[PDB]
């Protein structure tokens, strides 16, 4: 029942007052259950009937579907959670099974009516006040308010995590080898004792809790291999995710989308790529949990996509600190990369895929890097240590990339994996000019007002050219110009621009891009044999530059 | 131990709120140490455990002063400093010791522990909350809020300025020619004596401080006497191949932004035509006129460049080859206060993040010693990379403010 544990002081947001929203009448059969559900709740002191002095209220509803054969009382705290002070969500994420080590005996406890056990600050109670409507409208409102932590209120999770840490603090200090883990209302207890001596230890825990109000029901995972903890299955030697099943429906309400959004975020921790962005925007656009909302195209596409993701079966082996951590990375879809972290070959701990925007333009190696950087941080958050790295790329390749690249970068310890899609550099832009090669003194321009402007060179050989361009930026024509000088040119060239913009996009030796033109400029650059891009200041009497402008420039 | 003291009331700047940063993840080696350092610090009653109901947070982590020593907890109070009330006039220090930079030697002492006796205004305390990561988020974090002046803060030395002045008055009497400066948890001590005969005057200040109740560790040295400048230089293949007169006139075109006494003309002319870069053009007797005059204005100190205590300091770093780096510290663009080239890396120190880190620091201490303030950095690295390594090479007790960028062809315009 109600824990006689020390309650936390909770404040509202600075300046905001409590929630005073209006209750909307349900049905005479719904309403009667809501009262009966509330007379059972007032019987257990979870709640307390109030009066004509309390100026606050919160919307009460009744969900039609009975989960575990229970048609309960859903409350809408949406307003209160806005007025309810912030809290602090202590951790850096959810735990992950590959963190765990093999513990002989294991036991997972379920905290029954957990939130309902721990109590709420007697002051903040006037705020959680609600009201069950009346059947005979000749009779008034059945006003309540909570005494315990509500089920959807903002703080409840935060607080209860605290209430439980303090109650398990004693018990944790007395048997420093038995590991106890905590998340929502699932208690993981596991150690290296044998069944008897260990179950005594569980009994002792169950009792320690009971003395404090928390009640672990008989639904105890008494040592039988499939332990269900946090949407996973802890087997004797491996773990497997319990399959996530999203609801299929055509008529979604404010509430129903909400639950799913949650389930999605939950699922998003275990699996990647799962978005919630569009579905989310449906909740900002309308009120009242009952009223229906039609999905959009983006939102309905999302659902089919996550559900797609949520299809691939996930699993792994437990952690062994005696051994090294190895993480192997591979290339895939011209921007797709896969990695697997393991200790014993073929025995996977974590398996995933990294794919991300290396900027507007990108490089291949400069992609592997970020892949590495992201694996390290994930490892450090799971095993507190950096994994030894196996990278598909010759040693002197990386060497020749950081010796050149103006930006400082680094990859921790890594060994060479001789495997197919090897990452490497496609084209070495020369350092000094080539003797003999044709000297293309390029330029280009446009008009912001018309979107039309010129683009072409003026070689040393006397050659010339130009082209008229429609719907181009004063800049893209400058990139274009380099395109030309490259095509109409031998296996060796000495281009020369006035564009800082392009000088850079080229300098960074890109491999792919979002810009078609650039993409084209790449392919050519590879094709060629001895390129040389140089730079010289515009609007000055330099060289051929001085003359190529006139042809490309507007009114002179 | 805490002296019965009436707490000095501190407030956040107007309109602002306390920090709510987030905690970067830490290794096992590091977490452990923060845990030991915290249980004791907690028995000694310095910091107290706190609940969820405290919105705030700051990052904490564990560095390591020198080679194979004891872990020193470090707190990233950068965010709290910015929001914390600049103080009346009792500054972090005093009207900056103009000669701190000209001393034959300078030693740095971690005075930090000093703050551990004074109590901190009961109200301002929630704003110092910090949280300790737990490997694999097994345990809900260790949450702690200070009770005493915190070592990182700026309110600390601001407050304990009186006390420290007192503690030092004697050492100042006896030794008048010795210059001492305090930048937060640090005492900058510089004299014009021999090193062996410097390292004594220090230990003396050590023992004395030790007597008046300050437990200082051993010491760190610098000699702002050999500190030099790195200038803009012109090549040897002057006015030769076309290419050459191009890079030349390119470079000399930028430096106009600095000193406008330079001229392009008698060089852009040799550039006239549409000639192959590969051509050894004629170094005409009118170009040598422009270049020898261009050579000159370079070996010269800028005009109008003078420090202003009101604007922030900024620094830019350009990687430049084999264990070589360069940097610039200014307040207003192109108006240089200092240009230099940190270069000391090969083999074992051949790690990009390690080198940059160390450079950042040499630039930061150089600003304290010289202007008595930390510069805002413009870092030649991508945010994510640098953030997964700095702390593995950071040894200082302060953390400067940094921003991340992309170096254009500036690298060529400095080496």
């Amino acid at each position: 029942p109600i824990s006689p544990i020390e309650t936390v002081p909770v404040k509202l947001k600075p300046g905001m007052d409590g929630p005073k929203v209006k209750q909307w009448p349900l049905t005479e059969e719904k309403i009667k259950a809501l009262v009966e559900i509330c007379t059972e709740m007032e019987k257990e002191g979870k709640i307390s009937k109030i009066g004509p002095e309390n100026p606050y209220n919160t919307p009460v509803f009744a969900i039609k579907k009975k989960d575990s054969t229970k048609w309960r009382k859903l409350v809408d705290f949406r307003e209160l959670n806005k007025r309810t002070q912030d809290f602090w969500e202590v951790q850096l994420g959810i735990p992950h099974p590959a963190g765990l080590k093999k513990k002989k005996s294991v036991t997972v406890l379920d905290v029954g009516d957990a939130y309902f056990s721990v109590p709420l600050d007697e002051d903040f109670r006037k705020y959680t006040a609600f009201t069950i409507p009346s059947i005979n409208n000749e009779t008034p409102g059945i006003r309540y308010q909570y005494n315990v932590l509500p089920q959807g209120w903002k703080g409840s999770p935060a607080i209860f995590q605290s209430s439980m840490t303090k109650i398990l603090e004693p018990f944790k200090k007395q048997n420093p080898d038995i590991v106890i883990y905590q998340y929502i209302d699932d208690l993981y207890v596991g150690s290296d004792l044998e069944i008897g001596q260990h179950r005594t230890k569980i009994e002792e825990l169950r009792q320690h809790l009971l003395r404090w109000g928390l009640t672990t029901p008989d639904k105890k995972h008494q040592k039988e291999p499939p332990f269900l903890w946090m949407g996973y299955e802890l087997h004797p030697d491996k773990w497997t995710v319990q399959p996530i099943v999203l609801p299929e429906k055509d008529s979604w309400t404010v509430n129903d989308i909400q639950k799913l959004v949650g389930k999605l975020n939950w699922a998003s921790q275990i699996y990647p790529g799962i978005k919630v962005r569009q579905l989310s925007k449906l909740l900002r656009g309308t009120k009242a949990l009952t009223e229906v909302i039609p999905l959009t195209e983006e939102a309905e596409l999302e659902l089919a996509e996550n559900r797609e993701i949520l299809k691939e079966p996930v699993h792994g082996v437990y952690y062994d600190p005696s051994k090294d951590l190895i993480a192997e990375i591979q290339k895939q879809g011209q921007g797709q990369w896969t990695y697997q972290i393991y200790q014993e070959p073929f025995k996977n701990l974590k398996t995933g895929k990294y794919a991300r925007m290396r900027g507007a333009h990108t490089n291949d190696v400069k992609q592997l890097t970020e892949a590495v950087q992201k694996i390290t941080t994930e490892s450090i958050v799971i095993w507190g240590k950096t994994p030894k790295f196996k990278l598909p790329i010759q040693k002197e390749t990386w060497e020749t990339w950081w010796t050149e690249y103006w930006q400082a970068t680094w990859i921790p310890e890594w060994e060479f994996v001789n495997t197919p899609p090897l990452v490497k550099l496609w084209y070495q832009l020369e350092k000094e000019p080539i003797v003999g090669a044709e000297t293309f003194y390029v330029d280009g321009a446009a008009n912001r007002e018309t979107k039309l402007g010129k683009a072409g060179y003026v070689t040393n050989k006397g050659r010339q050219k130009v082209v008229p361009l429609t719907n181009t930026t004063n800049q893209k024509t400058e990139l274009q110009a380099i395109y030309l000088a490259l095509q109409d040119s031998g296996l060796e060239v000495n281009i020369v621009t006035d564009s800082q913009y392009a000088l850079g996009i080229i300098q960074a030796q890109p491999d792919k891009s979002e810009s078609e033109l650039v993409n084209q400029i790449i392919e050519q650059l590879i094709k060629k044999e001895k390129v040389y891009l140089a730079w010289v200041p515009a609007h000055k009497g330099i060289g051929g530059n001085e003359q190529v402008d006139k042809l490309v420039s507007a009114g002179i | 131990p805490i002296s019965p003291i009436e707490t000095v009331p501190v407030k956040l700047k107007p309109g602002m709120d306390g920090p709510k940063v987030k905690q970067w993840p830490l290794t096992e080696e590091k977490i452990k140490a923060l845990v030991e350092i915290c249980t004791e610090m907690e028995k000694e009653g310095k910091i107290s455990k706190i609940g969820p109901e405290n919105p705030y947070n700051t990052p904490v982590f564990a560095i390591k002063k020198k080679d194979s020593t004891k872990w020193r907890k470090l707190v990233d109070f950068r965010e709290l400093n910015k929001r914390t009330q600049d103080f009346w006039e009792v500054q972090l220090g005093i009207p900056h010791p103009a000669g701190l930079k000209k001393k034959k030697s300078v030693t740095v002492l971690d005075v930090g522990d000093a703050y551990f006796s004074v109590p901190l205004d009961e109200d301002f305390r929630k704003y110092t909350a910090f949280t300790i990561p737990s490997i694999n988020n097994e345990t809900p974090g260790i949450r702690y809020q200070y009770n005493v002046l915190p070592q990182g803060w700026k309110g600390s030395p601001a407050i304990f300025q009186s006390s420290m002045t007192k503690i030092l008055e004697p050492f100042k009497k006896q030794n008048p020619d010795i210059v001492i400066y305090q930048y937060i948890d640090d005492l900058y001590v510089g004299s014009d004596l021999e090193i062996g005969q410097h390292r004594t005057k220090i230990e003396e200040l050590r023992q004395h401080l030790l007597r008046w109740g300050l437990t200082t560790p051993d010491g760190y040295e610098l000699h702002p006497d050999k500190w030099t400048v790195q200038p803009i230089v012109l090549p040897e293949k002057d006015s030769w191949t076309v290419n050459d007169i191009q890079k030349l006139v390119g470079k000399l075109n930028w430096a106009s932004q600095i000193y406008p006494g330079i001229k392009v003309r008698q060089l852009s002319k040799l550039l006239r035509g549409t000639k192959a870069l590969t051509e050894v053009i004629p170094l005409t007797e009118e170009a040598e006129l422009e270049l020898a005059e261009n050579r000159e204005i370079l070996k010269e100190p800028v005009h109008g460049v003078y420090y202003d205590p009101s604007k922030d300091l900024i620094a830019e770093i350009q990687k430049q080859g084999q264990g070589q780096w360069t940097y610039q510290i200014y307040q207003e663009p192109f108006k240089n206060l200092k240009t230099g080239k940190y270069a000391r890396m090969r083999g074992a120190h051949t790690n990009d993040v390690k080198q940059l880190t160390e450079a950042v620091q040499k630039i930061t201490t150089e600003s304290i010693v010289i202007w008595g303030k930390t510069p805002k950095f413009k870092l030649p690295i991508q945010k994510e990379t640098w953030e997964t390594w700095w702390t593995e090479y950071w040894q200082a007790t302060w953390i400067p403010e940094w921003e991340f960028v992309n170096t254009p062809p500036l690298v060529k315009l400095w080496y």
